[PDB]
RNA sequence: AAUAG
């Protein structure tokens, strides 16, 4: 229907065209008949009838008279919904300045007229005159006159000049401006200017002036003469129960405006003294400002409730505004909510849904099937049958929900796995049954959690639920590619208990024909689960090439391991099961099943694993008791020794040998060492036991203690928590953060006393408060990321670019922090991977790196590769599939139409709650910094070289001595400048000292051309530069934190990308969060979207102008095709908030935040929104240009092309 | 330095000094002097005195209101009859000596001067005062328009030479026709337009019999008088703005803001200045307080409520509140409606009516319960919406009715369709249904009855029975 | 406001 949204100023004629009448009275409704009053705020003659196809007269009262205007009343015979669309207007007695174009800084009226805002308000507030037509006089336009001076010069000159005061004066000044003449004048003055401040001022004003010329807007439209009036049904006056009426504040504001306008007209008719008229004009301006934006001018007008009235700006803006409350999110039909319980019998694609809840949700479907099969004659009969709850209704409900998927949601929806589709199974009850294996995806536990349920209606929505959102499709984490349905808690415990090994168990040494006979022996009490036996195992191995090799052989194992092998799918080794299975081992089993067998086998295997784990956790009888907390006997001796040595240190303090700080430090170290020793003794005592073997000797066995089993299996519990249960609680911190000298020398088994419990509460409260506040901080960060990255969609397959990024193993010392395989898995090669010391092309260009090619890279000892990146993609809009690579949630190359920006933002934002020289290897030494290369050729030690045993190339043997989490991420993604940033070498050249000017110092550099560049340095700067040295560009002169903007300016796009990615990944890896770097690269790409033009060239770009990079690239391609001088630009790094606010579309920018500024700028500019991103199409109700809608939008782009 | 319009208004008002008794009498005297000059200017008009004479002729016949004729008498129908008979006699004398003895003759001037003296001892109602002013204003303005059109057409010095007495005389036209300056060819061409202009001028001059000099003198005198009266009135209003503020300070927090009350009081003060009388000896505050109070309170009665209540009901509500407060003080508990009705000497039903119509609308932003992020407007339904079940039932009924009609004879189906409006814009009575083929009301009625009888048979009505 | 996740 429509292809774009156009915004701009409104002329008086346009406002009159919108209007169906003029509001002349502040009347709303009669106080007896409750009918609209004529020419009032609710007039039926202006806005439409109050009843469908009726008039206030009651004369024309049917559809026979549609479109006929009653002569007695004037009310058109039509529908009542027209009162939601018909607008009105007020003819203002005096012009009024628009508050947005006056006080939304910077002021557009002031910028256009080149007069300060204070002067404009002085003219408006009737304090100072201003010259409109200077005439044949020394007076100039825009020069201010006081009343005294105005009277003086009125006597002096007379009618030669015109001087006015108020909004009429500003309108006359704006109407008399010659815009092309001003544009020429600013261009000429910019040609012959040197100061950068005046250059900025003239470039801003010139941009405004030429925007006004191009848009067709006239400046005097910024001063209102006709005021539009909203439809009444959008500001309703509706009756409540008991005769009370509820009204909108807009009615009060409009009534104030109308009353003051009528009083102004009456005063002008009475020829009142000028002071009264000036007062009335001030009040009219104040009333209109309050109606448009309350509180911007001054004291906000308040109603009888003593609270500020809500204006139109408040209608459209804010968290509670129309954009966010009603347009970006809505309340929906066919939805429900209930508490969630656990269904351990369900399959991964099934969810237990209550019968009554399904009956309410699927009601139209039940009506349709009752009508179809003849059980109900009409729809009212079907309604009666459903209300009476007949058995045939239940059969119809089963047939309806037979294969209809349903969507389950849990708030907060931190990532897309917070909504998944399931096949419903009708259950008796009122609680939703949720599959256990999906709980980790939902962050859902059964302690009172509630879930919402939605019914997809159309066939497309049903197929989207089945194909995309179904739980069996989403078993990999889109953030990292790791499985997300890994078993936890009881399952793991069961699999741990069944696969453990016991010495001299019943049935040891027995020979078993296979898993079935192991199960038979277990069920007959012949052998225990933990009996060491020999079992004939038939194992099938599916190789990389697809070879299926079957080998039968006798393996030493346990009964439980074979019984578990019974459910393992064919194609996997028995070594994955022939061990004790903790959480990590089961994770490995599922990962190998996915990597070597597929998706269906993995789903069946996961279901069987969870069934078996539950069953054998039940059969184990694992229980927690007070005797399971074994406190070591060494704890008391260690406490006594620590106390005695603390007394000795106190005695030394009283002798003056050591200071107070030393005493504090060594007491703390004493207690920390004591805690470590007690923990070690407790773990050693709890981890082992002594058993009698078959020969009768004593053997050491791993303990079957319940708490030890729970912790070791990874089901629940860790070393620190067992420490607290059976060892020492340890040193605790004060609310400010300092450590208390005496620790809690008691565990939870013994019980704390009052002081120890109070000290514990000190830290417990801090933890809870920190969680509560970081929730809001993380939410705001995630929203900002989603806004900045919402437009990134895979639009092509290959962009045909040769650029890429250099990838190397991450070395932060003597060990690898992360391997090259983990970084390269899923990325497309950009330059051929030649074998080291050889010219054979091991891996060609444009090949996805999967597990097989990762093993190939690892075997041949390759250090540095080059891969395609989203930051270096050349696509005009969005990115292409090759520059992105593998879709982590799907395992293959990313498909066209995938909204990867939203995925990146969710992947980064979801873990925000969790957020708070001697050689060690043998090889040679290479200098660049210090690098220690192994014999294979891989770089394994990267060390700094401050300004050495072995020189360059000299081999070194091992042992030779050659010689704040979430705020940090937010500051990195906002491109914040550090407080004391490092001073970097602006240009490459020879350093030279300079004249130490008072206050702060200066230095100079001589370039290769002999030109001298002067740098300004603060006094307190430990300069690392020496005269006569040719410092390269980007070299550090003064040490300090590095600004990302300086990195971009002096090193390039790759350097800033690496910096941001490394810092963010350092923060995330400190806490153990696995997030792929392509998400951070997508965000950084959205950060590098603007360029400032340095050379104007011949393209339609002004110097010093911040414009979109894609537009410049397209223009440069066109100009090169035309063989003309291209534009020269410097790319800019913006924060995610600033980048979001500086997008091309004003709908998205307004929907994000700062609605008034965005709308004011768009209105003065006359912007046009093409609806190219997701948010715009969400707001206007259209299909998003991603995924299933992608193709649709493409088709339209063809039809517009044709 | 400030943004509050209240503070700016006080700054602008404070710069005016306060009057004294002598100042008030002096300003009132200036107002009266200006009004007297205007009255004298209007009196020197041939159309003015006959209008007053005929108004008195109708009034003395006891057919018109006496107040509408005159409002007072200046003293340095017991008496009005004598003075108006004197006025009639002197008008006859002036008409006798207006032109027979000579316009410059002393009779025509002395009679007019003593007529001015007689008319100075009259206080007319302001309505016909403005009525007489407007006619001469319009005549003078039309003269201005014609003169400016003539100047625009001709464009100088020649007109300035003969503007004094020959502006409208045909001697100027003849002399222009005689002139032979190079630009007088186009001037002679424009003489055709100037002919129609001056012909239009002739009717107005004979309507006045004053030519141009006399009307110009009268216009200047009237303009000076109005300017002087306006200046004096402005001085009085600016002096008493502070009294307006002092009065309006007491009606805050009654639905109107402070500046609205100030402006309504200012309008009341201007109306008070329009009708002050310093001969009475009372000071200006005494009279002006009443008008300021009245203006402010009428403005509150008319503009303090979203739903407007008439003034009489506003008084009833306010006096109910006062009586309820006195009774609450008297007995110590809230007065029940019957006791209030007995004290008001009004029915209890009227008391309840006044009680529920005296409540202001609630805001849609008011929080619900103890919440602060909730709003009342978030919980208001749209009772005008149609349930989708009802829409589906309507479509089903349409389909069933069509199927049932398909089982009938086409004539009966069409007759029923026209008589009930099915698949048609309008319903039809028996007459126009007869107009189809045979115009027969008794026949159409019979066939409609037959169709209803067949549709009432249980064989073809079980489908439609389910919709009841 | 309070409460649940
Ligand atoms: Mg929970
Ligand atoms: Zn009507
Ligand atoms: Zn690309």
């Amino acid at each position: 229907e429509f292809d774009a949204i156009k915004i701009g100023l409104a002329s008086p004629d346009m406002i009159r065209s919108w209007s169906f009448g003029e509001v002349k009275k502040p009347e709303t409704i009669n106080y007896r008949t409750f009918k609209p009053e004529r020419d009032g705020l609710f007039c039926a003659r202006i806005f439409g009838p109050v009843k469908d196809y009726e008039c206030l007269c009651g004369k024309y009262k049917r559809l026979k008279h549609r479109g006929v205007i009653c002569e007695k009343c004037g009310v058109e015979v039509t529908q009542t919904k027209v009162r939601r669309d018909r607008m009105g207007h007020i003819e203002l007695a005096s012009p009024v300045a628009h508050i947005w174009f006056l006080k939304s800084l910077p002021s557009r009226i002031g910028l256009l007229m080149d007069m300060p805002l204070r002067d404009i308000e002085r003219v408006l507030y009737f304090e100072m005159y201003v010259v409109t037509e200077p005439g044949m006089t020394d007076l100039e336009r825009g020069q201010m006159l006081t009343e005294e001076e105005y009277l003086d010069r009125l006597e002096e000159w007379g009618d030669e000049f015109t001087a006015k005061m108020g909004a009429e004066a500003i309108k006359d000044l704006l109407a008399s401006m010659d815009l092309p003449a001003e544009a020429e004048q600013m261009r000429e003055e910019l040609d012959t200017t040197n100061s950068e401040t005046k250059r900025k001022k003239l470039t801003k004003r010139l941009k405004l002036v030429e925007a006004f010329v191009a848009s067709g807007n006239k400046p005097e439209w910024m001063i209102l003469t006709v005021l539009p009036v909203l439809p009444p049904d959008l500001r309703p006056l509706v009756p409540l129960d008991g005769g009370r009426f509820a009204t909108s504040d807009l009615n009060d504001l409009y009534r104030r405006v109308i009353n003051r306008n009528n009083r102004l007209k009456r005063l002008l008719e009475l020829a009142a003294p000028d002071i009264i008229v000036r007062n009335e004009k001030r009040m009219l301006q104040e009333s209109v400002d309050a109606l448009l934006d309350n509180g911007r001018r001054g004291r906000a007008i308040t109603g009888s409730n003593k609270r500020p009235l809500k204006s139109l700006a408040d209608m459209i803006k804010g968290k509670q505004g129309r954009f966010r409350q009603n347009l970006l999110g809505k309340r929906v039909d066919y939805s429900g909510r209930s508490v969630i319980t656990v269904g351990p019998y369900l399959r991964l694609h099934q969810c237990g849904l209550p019968k009554k809840m399904a009956l309410e949700l699927f009601k139209p479907f039940i009506y349709s099937k009752l009508e179809t099969r003849g059980l109900a004659t009409t729809i009212k009969a079907a309604k009666k049958m459903v209300e009476r709850e007949e058995a045939v209704v239940w059969d119809i409900l089963d047939e309806v929900i037979r294969e209809h998927p349903v969507l389950l949601n849990r708030a907060p929806t931190l990532h897309r796995l917070g909504i998944q589709a399931f096949e419903p199974v009708l259950i008796e009850g009122k609680a939703i049954q949720l599959h256990p294996l999906v709980c980790a995806a939902y962050n859902a536990d059964f302690d009172g959690d509630q879930m919402a349920v939605h019914v997809p209606l159309t066939l497309e929505a049903q197929l989207e639920a089945r194909t995309l959102m179904m739980s069996t499709n989403n078993i990999l984490s889109p953030a990292s590619g790791d499985p997300i349905i890994v078993p936890s808690q009881d399952v793991v415990l069961g699999l741990y208990y069944m696969t453990r090994e016991k010495i001299n168990a019943k049935g040891e040494g027995m020979y078993l024909t296979g898993p079935a006979e192991a199960e038979k022996a277990y069920r007959t009490k012949t052998a225990e689960l933990h009996a060491r036996v020999k079992v004939r195992i038939t194992e099938t191995i599916k190789h990389e090439n697809g070879k299926l090799t079957t080998e039968t052989k006798m393996i030493d194992t346990t009964v439980g391991r074979a019984m578990l092998w019974q459910i393992v799918p064919k194609g996997l080794p028995y070594s994955l099961v022939n061990q004790k299975l903790g959480k990590k081992q089961i994770s490995n089993l599922l990962n190998e099943a996915y990597r070597k067998l597929g998706l269906k086998d993995t789903v069946i295997f996961a279901d069987q694993i969870m069934y078996t784990g539950f069953a054998y956790a039940a059969l184990s009888g694992v229980s927690v008791g007070i005797d399971d907390m074994v406190v070591p006997a060494a704890k008391y001796t260690e406490i006594a020794e620590a106390e005695e040595e603390v007394r000795e240190i106190q005695e030394q303090f009283q002798s003056g040998l050591v200071t107070a700080g030393e005493r504090y430090n060594k007491v703390i170290d004493i207690w920390a060492s004591t805690n470590d020793r007690v923990a070690k003794a407790m773990m050693e005592n709890l981890s082992s036991e002594q058993v009698i073997n078959r020969q009768g000797e004593q053997e050491k066995q791993e303990s079957f203690n319940s708490i030890y089993m729970m912790a070791d299996s990874g089901a629940r519990g860790s070393a620190a928590q067992i420490r607290q249960l059976a060892g020492m609680r340890g040193l605790m911190a004060r609310p400010d953060g300092s450590i208390i000298e005496t620790p809690i020398t008691a565990n939870f088994k013994e019980g704390l006393n009052v002081l120890q419990y109070f000290i514990s509460t000190h830290g417990a409260r801090k933890g809870l408060a920190d969680t509560a506040l970081k929730t809001a901080n993380s939410g705001y960060l995630t929203r900002r990321l989603v806004d900045v990255a919402q437009d990134v969609v895979v639009t092509e397959h290959d962009c045909g670019t040769l650029e890429g990024v250099v990838m190397t193993p991450h070395i932060e010392g003597g060990d690898v922090k992360v391997a090259l395989t983990e970084l390269a898995l899923g990325r497309v090669v950009s330059e051929d991977i030649l074998k080291p010391g050889t010219d054979e092309v091991l891996i060609p260009r444009n090949t996805l790196l999967d597990e097989k090619w990762c093993k190939v890279i690892n075997d041949n000892s390759v250090d540095q590769i080059k891969v395609r990146s989203v930051v270096t993609c050349d696509s005009d809009f969005g990115c292409c599939a090759q520059c992105y690579g593998r879709d982590l949630a799907r395992g293959h190359l990313v498909n066209q139409g995938e909204a990867v920006g939203v995925i990146a933002a969710q992947s980064i934002g979801e873990p925000g709650t969790q957020l708070t020289i001697q050689a060690k290897n043998n090889g040679s030494v290479k200098l660049h910094e210090l690098t220690i290369i192994d014999e294979f050729g891989r770089t394994k030690e990267k060390h700094k070289l401050p300004y050495l045993s072995k020189a360059d190339g000299d081999a070194v043997a091992a042992g030779e001595t050659v010689a704040g989490g979430l705020p940090r991420v937010a500051d990195l993604f906002e491109a914040r400048k550090p407080k004391e940033p490092a001073i970097l070498a602006e240009h490459s050249g020879t350093v030279s000292f300079g004249k130490e000017t008072k206050g702060k110092r200066r230095l100079i550099i001589t370039r290769d051309s002999g030109d001298t560049y002067e740098e300004m340095i603060p006094k307190h700067r430990q300069l690392n530069v020496f005269e006569g040295e040719r410092i390269e560009r980007g070299d550090v002169i003064a040490d300090g934190p590095e600004s990302p903007h300086d990195i971009l300016r002096l090193r390039g796009i790759h350097a800033v990308t690496t910096y941001i990615a490394n810092e963010v990944q350092e923060v995330y890896r400190l806490q153990g969060v696995k997030i792929n770097d392509k998400h951070i690269e997508t965000i950084v790409r959205q950060m590098l979207r603007k360029c400032t033009i340095t050379f104007a060239g011949d393209s339609e770009f002004l110097p010093g102008e911040t414009v979109e990079y894609s537009q410049v690239k397209i223009a440069n391609r066109k100009l090169v095709e035309e063989g003309k001088e291209p534009a020269r630009f410097e790319r800019e790094l913006l924060g995610i908030t600033k980048a979001s606010l500086a997008t091309e579309s004003f709908i998205s920018a307004a929907s994000f935040q700062e609605t008034t500024r965005v709308l004011t700028e768009a209105a003065v500019s006359g912007k046009r929104d093409d609806l190219r991103g997701l948010k715009e199409n969400v707001i206007v109700g259209r299909l998003i240009p991603a995924g299933t809608g992608f193709a649709y939008h493409q088709d339209r782009q063809a039809k517009r092309a044709q | 330095r400030t943004t509050d319009p209240v503070r700016m208004y006080m700054r602008e008002m404070g710069t005016v000094e306060l009057l004294t008794r002598e100042g008030e009498i002096d300003i009132a005297k200036r107002i009266e002097d200006g009004i007297n000059q205007v009255q004298s200017a209007i009196a020197e008009y041939p159309g003015t005195i006959p209008y007053i004479l005929e108004q008195f002729d109708r009034v003395q016949a006891e057919e018109l209101r006496l107040t509408d004729l005159i409002s007072g008498f200046v003293d340095p129908p017991e008496l009005a009859r004598e003075k108006f008979n004197e006025l009639r006699g002197k008008f006859q004398n002036l008409q006798l000596a207006v032109n027979e003895f000579g316009r410059d003759s002393h009779q025509a001037s002395e009679a007019s001067d003593l007529v001015l003296d007689i008319f100075r001892e009259f206080r007319l109602t302001p309505k016909q005062f403005d009525h007489l002013v407007e006619t001469l204003r319009t005549s003078m303005d039309r003269v201005r328009t014609q003169e400016r059109l003539v100047m625009k057409a001709v464009v100088k010095k020649s007109f300035i030479a003969l503007f004094t007495g020959n502006e409208s005389n045909e001697e100027w036209l003849d002399k222009v026709l005689a002139s032979d300056k190079p630009y007088v060819a186009k001037v002679r061409e424009q003489e055709e337009e100037i002919r129609r202009s001056i012909q239009k001028l002739q009717m107005i001059e004979q309507e006045t019999s004053l030519s141009v000099e006399r009307i110009k003198d009268i216009s200047h005198r009237m303009s000076i008088g109005e300017a002087k009266a306006r200046r004096a009135k402005k001085e009085m209003v600016e002096a008493n703005l502070r009294l307006v503020i002092s009065i309006a300070k007491k009606y805050t927090n009654r639905g109107l803001q402070f500046l609205d009350l100030i402006q309504e009081g200012n309008i009341g003060l201007m109306k008070a200045v329009d009708k002050f009388e310093y001969r009475r000896g009372y000071k200006f505050s005494t009279y002006a307080t009443w008008w300021i109070r009245q203006a402010i309170t009428r403005s509150i009665a008319d503009q303090a409520r979203t739903i407007r209540i008439p003034v009489h009901m506003i008084e009833t509500i306010n006096k109910l509140n006062r009586i309820s407060r006195q009774m609450l003080q008297e007995m110590g508990r809230e007065p029940l409606p019957e006791e209030l009705a007995e004290r008001m000497q009004m029915p209890e039903d009227k008391i309840r009516k006044v009680l529920k119509i005296a409540k202001e609308p609630i805001s849609m932003e008011t929080p619900i319960g103890d919440d602060e992020d909730s709003h009342l407007g978030d919980f208001i339904e749209d009772t005008t919406l149609e349930l989708p079940l009802d829409s589906a039932t309507a479509t089903s009924l349409k389909a069933a009715t069509r199927d049932v009609l398909a089982g009938l004879t086409p004539r009966e189906a069409k007759v029923l369709r026209m008589r009930f409006g099915i698949d048609m814009n309008t319903d039809h009575t028996l007459e126009e249904v007869g107009k189809q083929f045979d115009v027969t009301r008794e026949r159409i009625r019979q066939i409609e009855a037959k169709a209803l009888r067949k549709l009432r048979h249980p064989s073809r009505s079980e489908v439609l029975r389910s919709f009841l």
